[PDB]
């Protein structure tokens, strides 16, 4: 079956820069029957290009496609802010029609250090056997950040999950939550809960902490 | 204006059935090949089935052969997908999609680019039972503060959060849910605020979990000692 391999996985580009997205096929795509779609979060895909190089109606001239055989490219000549999206290639030269796995285009901006906040478990949550501790990183760039949990100064492993927002449409920043989950039993056993944050915008790591049961 | 509106999605146990419909308007539906295309959460797109304008030629993805049936009612400008013997792997947002090619006929399933898409209808196949969230405050304490609401242990997706019945929107972050090892979902919604406002202003998160008809308003206020 025709497997389409897109690269890179993620492109980070300032507005006005050239985006070059690649689609490679595992066999020749007949008649250059290759299409590109744009998909924004929460929205359906939008057709940009068909026949490898033909712009769909209404699509801005900055979008163009090229290629044939097994190698195809989508080019955004000068990136606009609203071009933040996942882009998928799709072949329709051979059935079953197949899609690539997508290239995400994100917007590069200047480095912004996160502000950091820590939340203890509520007494309401504690009344039923579970404790969640939450660390928040607000309004930062780039995406890459290290968020480490320490309980009485002991670095934790495997007991936290992270979630990250999409890039803000206004300021191109990210926000992140890290959530440490413990039983209420061992939560009460320890005193100092801390999240340590390492980021390109911070000269040294930043720690926020609370003492259990204190104020 | 062109509309494709899907419905019929929901939560179902493995082995059971669902029927999706897509209702079309604003274009000559009976002149186009129509398709269903699915997208698993966090994943890419996969063509599911297609059917020519006359409804006499159809094709299916390998993974749904013998289980799914595509059909159309040109009089009602509607497309359907009967989905039998559902599996966990069928979990996806299901889009109705119009082919770009106006039909050349000769009775064939062809085309292959989709220029109009619906909003999609969500299908979740799981043996897990619907469960509403517990809502816990993330209280602020000690020039900007933060507070929030923890929306924990619900199934299935999605849950929506607003603050102050829609009046608070700036500074709000409602995070993508994460799947916990228990098989249940959890998320947090936070908002940053000027610290001085903590004494002055009320903060209430409004949580809605439609699958379980769960609506919860949680007042979030500073903790004292």
């Amino acid at each position: 079956e025709i497997v389409l391999t897109q690269s890179p996985g993620t492109l980070s580009l300032s507005p006005g820069e050239r985006a070059t997205l690649s689609c490679r096929a595992s066999q020749s795509v007949s008649s250059s029957y290759l299409a590109w779609y744009q998909q924004k979060p929460g929205q359906a895909p939008r057709l940009l290009i068909y026949g490898a190089s033909t712009r769909a109606t209404g699509i801005p001239a900055r979008f163009s496609g090229s290629g044939s055989g097994t190698d195809f490219t989508l080019t955004i000549s000068r990136l606009e802010p609203e071009d933040l999206a996942v882009y998928y290639c799709q072949q329709y030269g051979s059935s079953p029609w197949t899609f690539g796995q997508g290239t995400k285009v994100e917007i590069k901006r200047t480095v912004a250090a996160p502000s950091v906040f820590i939340f203890p478990p509520s007494d309401e949550q504690l009344k039923s056997g579970t404790a969640s501790v939450v660390c928040l990183l607000n309004n930062f760039y780039p995406r890459e950040a290290k968020v480490q949990w320490k309980v009485d100064n002991a670095l934790q492993s495997g007991n936290s999950q992270e979630s990250v927002t999409e890039q803000d449409s206004k300021d191109s920043t990210y926000s992140l939550s890290s959530t440490l989950t413990l039983s209420k039993a061992d939560y009460e056993k320890h005193k100092v809960y801390a999240c340590e944050v390492t980021h390109q915008g911070l000269s040294s790591p930043v720690t926020k902490s609370f003492n259990r049961g204190e104020c | 204006e062109v509309q494709l509106v899907e419905s019929g999605g929901g939560l179902v146990q493995p082995g059971r059935s669902l029927r999706l419909s897509c209702a079309a308007s604003g274009f000559s539906f009976d002149e186009y090949t129509m398709h269903w295309v699915r997208q698993a959460p966090g994943k890419g797109l996969e063509w599911v089935a297609g059917i020519n304008w006359k409804g006499n030629f159809m094709g299916y993805a390998d993974s749904v052969q013998g289980r799914f049936t595509i059909s159309r009612d040109n009089g009602k400008n509607s497309l359907y997908l009967q989905m039998n013997s559902l599996r966990a792997e069928d979990t996806a947002l299901y889009y109705c999609a119009k082919d770009r090619l106006e039909s050349s006929a000769m009775d064939i399933l062809e085309g292959g680019t989709f220029d109009i898409w619906g909003q999609g209808t969500m299908v979740t196949v799981s043996s897990a039972s619907t469960k509403g969230p517990s809502v816990f405050p993330l209280a602020p304490s000690s020039g900007t503060a933060a507070l929030g609401c923890l929306v924990k242990d619900y199934f299935p997706e999605p849950v929506t959060v607003s603050w102050n019945s829609g009046a608070l929107t700036s500074g709000v972050h409602t995070f993508p849910a994460v799947l916990q090892s228990s098989g249940l979902y959890s998320l947090s919604s936070v908002v940053t605020v000027p610290s001085s406002s903590l004494g002055t202003q009320t903060y209430i998160c409004n949580v809605n979990h439609k699958p379980s008809n769960t609506k919860v308003d949680k007042r979030v206020e500073p903790k004292s000692c």
